[PDB]
RNA sequence: GCUAAACCUAGCCCCAAACCCACUCCACCUUACUACCAGCAACCUUAGCCAAACCAUUUACAUAAAGUAUAGGCGAUAGAAA
RNA sequence: CCUUCUGCAUAAUGAAUUAACUAGAAAUAACUUUGCAAGGAGAGCCAAAGCUAAGACCCCCGAAACCAGACGAGCUACCUAAGAACAGCUAAGAGCACACCCGUCUAUGUAGCAAAAUAGUGGGAAGAUUUAUAGGUAGAGGCGACAAACCUACCGAGCCUGGU
RNA sequence: UCACACUGACAAUUAACAGCCCAAUAUCUACAAUCAACCAACAAGUCAUUAUUACCCUCACUGUCAACCCAACACAGGCAU
């Protein structure tokens, strides 16, 4: 079993069109002009990026793309970290005694 | 405007293009001025341009009703220049 | 300007220069006796508070200290054989108060 | 009960009920414009 | 307060009037030729004549299509010259009894072609009828080349013709590097069409595609008028010195 | 019409979703079922039901340890968290089936039967003949598809070559693979049946409107009916 | 309920009322803790000189002569900045990084 | 696929100005389809060695549903084509 | 005699003749007259009133041929070309 | 007075006058008169005295009601999300009783305060309770604790458009 | 002019109150409120964050009046906190 409903998720992009499984012709689109249009087929844009960048909208890496990251399946603790036996998980945690 | 005629020779300094709404009717469509690229930006992607085909008994209406004024408007003249030459 | 396309600032662009302004201001005689140094302002809709003051410091080079602007509405009861309502020009109105305590007095005319 | 008084004014459902949007959102409200603009009124929409 | 023009004219009128008039030629003929399409849903009459029965006089009958339906698979996958049938039918095929509307549709199936113009293998929603004429014409490539435009009725058939005639009119490297003699061979194996690249483009497209294909060619920005008045100058300083 | 589901979760969560009242409405807004709407607001708390499922870069069996019993709204059978391992998940809870105490969830189907006690979950090739379980699963690896009901209890019947016919509480036989995972007991929240509605307010209250008004004449169908025991479900 | 009633702040609720407002234009932006930013490159500097010294007046005198009307086309400014031309026996063709770029409308007024 | 015939018979209008039909036309009968008929076996000849179902370079009646499913798209066989004949014609010939 | 009565000129209908309109300046599909930032949109046999004294099959969208053939609960009606 | 009906002031409907608008369009055929005649009409159609041409003859207002798509849950029926309200007294879908929800009865009103009002006696008033905001359910339909009730004052199925 | 809220000009109503509002990636909140500690109950319940990247310019805009809203009327009528 999965959680997730199709309806919620995503939805799946519509087909491509036929005309692009011809190898191969100029296949006109509307990419010319700027607005959708029921007829002329749909064009296919690059992935666009900014260049300069900006507080507000910025975009961070990948999780393993980083300054710095370590293999090691390390834990860390906090304030909110509530534990769940409580002072014998805290014993051992610490190696100490009560 | 000769300066811009003299640099690249573009008419009107705002920018633009006709485009085809709703309606039919060619209206000369104003750029807004983005950030984003067109192929993206939610806003604009809704703002289509198509009248479809079942709008033109519409726009045959309106060209019947836009010479129906003109002849209207000719006959009035007529008849006032008739009158007129009738005077004298 | 007024009535003018302004060029978005994205993020290094320039600082925006603003030539040949359009848009104008009057002032008007307190409606209700007005504090001292309180110079009042009918400014169009297309304006702004800091807009105004640096029109201000740039052509009259007058220390504005504070502003407080608003929009005031129009009236709009009346119609004439036509029955068609009428709704007057709206206006925007300031309240500028002046610096190091000039004190300025609404001049009177028509001796 | 008195039924001379059903109306109860909100900007927001008249705009919703009777917006722009939702009269181009489908046809139907396409051609209501149309029509509205062929018969020559004033207002097309609230 | 009248037109000038019926009301069936204006279609005409709009093409000639102006980006539809610098359309080309081939183009706007082949629009308005407008032929007339194949007997598939009606027994078509050989013999314009027929001796009717109650009476040993011959009289003049025609063959009248049927309004046939285009959905869009229909434009989306090769079918035949059939489509969705609208109409009506009697209870026991009486007239005594009631009328009830019918509709008719065909018979889809899944197969996998494989051209040798393009070299690449589909997945097109056939039926039995295209089917038979592919077996018929000898092949994929020649059963496309056969029908003509409001023969085939259908956008992709349509867009699979005009890449074979330009596949066929290039004659450049491309279906086998590395094997001049089986791209001659193939080449060879169809040459009573190749229509020229001028004409070979403007095949199947439709009349939006037309117009925004013209209005991309043509499109040319606005040249700046500072190198017109140089030619201008440089004209008028050569006027004056050399002749 | 504008209708988006809640049921819009991706990792697994502890915590009680917001669950939106559907009111027997479909996508569009017309009525499907009579009877459902208006009721008290409750959380949606996800449970687990695939009772074995090694955690990451895990595989052999694990034990697990239960901490607390509390009660679900959505059912009608009561709910316990049982943490094992790194990680938490809520699962059915059994018949007495008490706090801190540790059940096993092995898959090594052994060669002879497992006196399996009644809070740990082994496959039906190592659960003895004659033993009620619940939560029985469809295929390998698909999860509690049938028996999941508060006072439900599956008595195995037999074992053939590599499946085993379970008799469901209704008396309706069924095969399904030996090796799929199951859970021995029955499920806690005994005497639910017997339970006392008392007046409408608690039954408005857990969201059931009443029936309609028309007096509809019983059809034919309204008669006693005793069919035979339908045949056996196979699922080969 | 007006048709003629011209939609405006002063109307509907807080939201439609807040959201729209009159000309506005947008000088900054809002950053969660309702702390808007007042962005200085976004706010305009009227650029005034000095007006020490000058000839000019706001009004002119009848006594001054009459001309006729010419509207300047880009043939005479052509003409008039000839130098280079006639030299033979500078130009800004592309200028996508100019600082006041010409047809895109970047510069105010 | 399915051949219709049309009711109430067409009135005749010449042969310039197309025929104005009637709701009454729309009404149709069917009086056959392509399909529920005896199909035909094509003639396919092989160009490999194929079962004793068949013989390299010898044409034979072969049903559509082989044909089609495994002879023509493996090509295996080709149609009963006049390029293909002359070429098997010499191909014998040489022998 | 209080109240009243008339003015006729703006404009309208017919065809006779050409085929029409359409961005100075900002603003307009989000809540229309809102300077500003990450997602599906197209092609559909029109029905029905009414007449046969009900009503189901039926009922209309230059001249002559000709209101002929022909079709039609073969009755009310429909109705071409060479 | 007019209309009806065998029969009228009848107490059968119509009506306060004045100024404006307001209700018979034509057909195979037939009658009368013109022009020529076994022919005439400016091709076509009719001929054992015929044809051509003109003149002369066929009313208005009035329903219930259907089709296709718009407009309609801002009031009413139901559902969804987040909020608000319920003094006090006696002591649990408990009882009396503020606010509050609805109105079993009297009286006034009946072109009135209101195209559904005014006072108490009325049932409830920590719960199947009321309500501020927004969204969804539209007619061959929706909804419905069935009243075959409601869906914008008249719903045995709301109005408009075009057939009418 | 019951006498005037009627006809033309005058100007109001100035934010600190409310609205106009949140960068990304993996990721997690079991012990309801009812003076919540004794007493507990069923209808199982409204409010939380962890590590990294980039970020340093800061006060722009709208509502602010009245005897006022929906009922053809200056309407014993209807309206929440
Ligand atoms: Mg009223
Ligand atoms: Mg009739
Ligand atoms: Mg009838
Ligand atoms: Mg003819
Ligand atoms: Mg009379
Ligand atoms: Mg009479
Ligand atoms: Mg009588
Ligand atoms: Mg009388
Ligand atoms: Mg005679
Ligand atoms: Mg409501
Ligand atoms: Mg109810
Ligand atoms: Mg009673
Ligand atoms: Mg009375
Ligand atoms: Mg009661
Ligand atoms: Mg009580
Ligand atoms: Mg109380
Ligand atoms: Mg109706
Ligand atoms: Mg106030």
């Amino acid at each position: 079993y999965e959680w997730g409903v199709r309806s919620t998720r995503k939805s799946e992009p519509p087909p491509l069109d036929r005309v692009y499984e011809i190898p191969g012709l100029e296949p006109i689109t509307f990419a010319g002009k700027m607005h959708f249009v029921p007829w002329l087929a749909r064009p296919i844009f690059p992935p666009w990026d900014r260049g300069y960048k900006d507080p507000r909208f910025y975009r961070s890496p990948p999780l393993h793309e980083h300054p710095l990251y370590k293999d090691q399946a390390c834990y860390i603790f906090h304030h909110r970290c509530r534990l769940l036996e409580g002072v014998k998980q805290a014993l051992w945690l610490t190696k100490t005694k009560l | 405007d000769a300066l811009r005629l003299l640099q690249t020779g573009q008419e009107r300094a705002r920018p633009g293009a006709w485009r085809r709404d709703i309606f039919g009717r060619i209206i000369w469509h104003k750029f807004k001025q983005w950030v984003i690229p067109w192929h993206l930006n939610k806003r604009y992607n809704r703002k289509r341009f198509f009248a479809l085909p079942y709008v033109d008994h519409f726009l045959r209406l309106e060209r019947e009703k836009r010479a129906r004024i003109k002849a209207r408007k000719e006959n009035l003249e007529r008849k006032k220049a008739k009158i007129l030459l009738k005077k004298f | 300007a007024r009535n003018v396309v302004y060029p978005l600032y994205r993020l290094g662009g320039p600082q925006l220069r603003v030539f040949r302004t359009n848009f104008f201001i009057q002032l008007v005689r307190p409606g209700v006796a007005q504090p001292e140094d309180t110079v009042q302002f009918r400014i169009p809709m297309e304006m702004t508070r800091v807009d105004l003051r640096n029109y201000l410091e740039g052509i009259y080079n007058v220390p504005v200290a504070a502003v407080r602007t608003r929009v005031q509405h129009g009236s709009n009861k009346r119609r004439d054989h036509r029955n068609v309502r009428i709704k007057k020009p709206d206006y925007k109105v300031a309240y500028v108060q002046l610096a190091h305590g000039q004190t300025f007095t609404f001049p009177d005319l028509f001796p | 009960k008195a039924r001379g008084n059903e109306y109860q004014p909100s900007n927001i459902k008249r705009k919703n009920k009777h917006g722009w949007v939702r009269r181009l959102s489908t046809p139907a409200g396409v051609q209501v414009i149309l029509r509205r603009m062929l018969k020559g009124r004033k207002s097309l929409s609230h | 307060p009248l037109h000038k023009y019926p009301v069936w004219l204006w279609k005409r009128l709009q093409l000639r009037e102006g980006i539809c008039s610098r359309l080309p030629g081939h183009y706007l003929r082949s629009l308005e030729e407008e032929r007339t399409p194949t007997p598939v849903h009606y027994r078509p009459h050989g013999a314009k004549f027929k001796i009717n029965p109650k009476n040993g006089q011959r009289e003049r009958v025609e063959d009248v299509p049927i309004p046939i339906y285009f959905p869009p698979e229909s434009q989306r996958g090769l079918w035949g010259g059939e489509g969705w049938i609208l109409g009506q039918i009697y209870a026991n095929n009486d007239k005594l009894s009631k009328r009830l509307k019918k509709v008719w549709k065909p018979q889809l199936f899944e197969r996998e072609f494989y051209s040798e113009i393009l070299d690449k293998k589909f997945t097109v929603t056939v039926t039995m009828r295209t089917l038979d004429l592919i077996d018929e014409a000898y092949g994929l490539d020649f059963y496309i080349l056969k029908t003509p435009k409001e023969d085939l009725c259908s956008k992709f058939g349509m867009d699979l013709k005009r890449g074979m005639l330009l596949r066929l009119a290039r004659q450049d490297p491309q279906l086998h590097p590395e094997d001049p003699e089986r791209r001659a061979a193939i080449y060879d194996k169809y040459k009573e069409f190749a229509i020229p690249e001028e004409e070979a483009e403007w095949v199947g497209l439709t009349l939006e595609e037309a117009i925004e294909k013209q209005r991309l060619l043509e499109e040319k920005d606005p040249v700046p008028l500072f190198k017109i008045y140089v030619a201008e100058l440089i004209q008028q300083l050569q006027q004056q010195a050399l002749s | 019409a504008n209708f988006v589901s809640w049921k819009s979760r991706t990792k697994y969560t502890i915590t009680p979703v917001k669950m939106r009242k559907s009111g027997g409405r479909d996508h569009t807004g017309r009525i499907r079922v009579h009877g459902i709407g208006g009721g008290h607001k409750q959380r949606y708390r996800m449970i687990d039901f695939l009772r074995f499922r090694p955690e990451e870069t895990k595989s052999g069996p694990f034990e697990e340890k239960v901490i607390q019993v509390r009660y679900d709204p959505c059912r009608s059978a009561d709910i316990a968290l049982v943490a094992g391992g790194s990680r938490k998940r809520w699962i059915i809870a059994t018949e007495n089936m008490q706090a801190g105490d540790t059940i096993l969830n092995s898959n090594h189907i052994g060669r002879m039967a497992v006196a399996a006690r009644e809070g740990d979950a082994h496959p039906l090739g190592a659960l003895p003949v004659g033993t009620l379980i619940n939560n029985v699963e469809s295929e390998p690896g698909r999860g509690a598809q049938y028996i999941r009901a508060a006072g439900t209890c599956g008595v195995l019947l037999r074992k053939v070559n590599g499946t085993a016919i379970i008799q469901l509480p209704s008396k309706r036989q069924m095969q399904v693979l030996e090796t799929c995972v199951a859970t021995v007991g029955r499920v806690s929240n005994v005497d639910h049946n017997k339970r006392v509605i008392g007046k409408a307010g608690r039954n408005r209250w857990l969201g059931k409107r009443p029936n309609s008004g028309r007096w509809h004449r019983k059809g034919g169908w309204a008669g006693r009916k005793i069919r035979p025991l339908p045949p056996m479900k196979s699922y080969v | 309920a007006d048709r003629m009633s011209k939609w405006t702040s002063k109307r509907g609720p807080r939201s439609f009322r807040g959201r729209k407002g009159r000309g506005a234009k947008g000088i900054g932006f809002l950053t969660s803790g309702w702390r808007f930013v007042q962005i200085k490159e976004m706010v305009p500097e009227f650029v005034v000189p000095d007006l020490t010294g000058f000839k000019l007046k706001p009004y002119v005198s009848y006594l001054a002569p009459e001309s006729e009307e010419t509207p300047l086309t880009a043939a005479q400014l052509f003409s008039e900045a000839v130098a280079p031309a006639i030299e033979k026996d500078g130009f800004e063709p592309t200028q996508e990084g100019k600082l006041f770029q010409l047809y895109p409308r970047n510069f105010l007024r | 696929t399915v051949i219709v015939e049309r009711w109430w018979k067409v009135p005749l209008a010449g042969e310039g100005r197309k025929p104005r039909l009637h709701r009454r036309h729309r009404v149709y009968k069917l009086v056959e389809d392509t399909k529920h008929r005896p199909k035909e076996n094509l003639e396919l000849i092989l160009t490999q060695s194929v079962e004793n179902v068949g013989v390299r370079g010898d044409l034979v009646s072969v049903k559509k549903s082989l044909g089609r499913n495994r002879l023509l798209p493996q090509g295996l066989a080709v149609y009963a084509s006049p390029e293909n004949k002359k070429l098997f014609e010499e191909e014998k010939l040489l022998r």
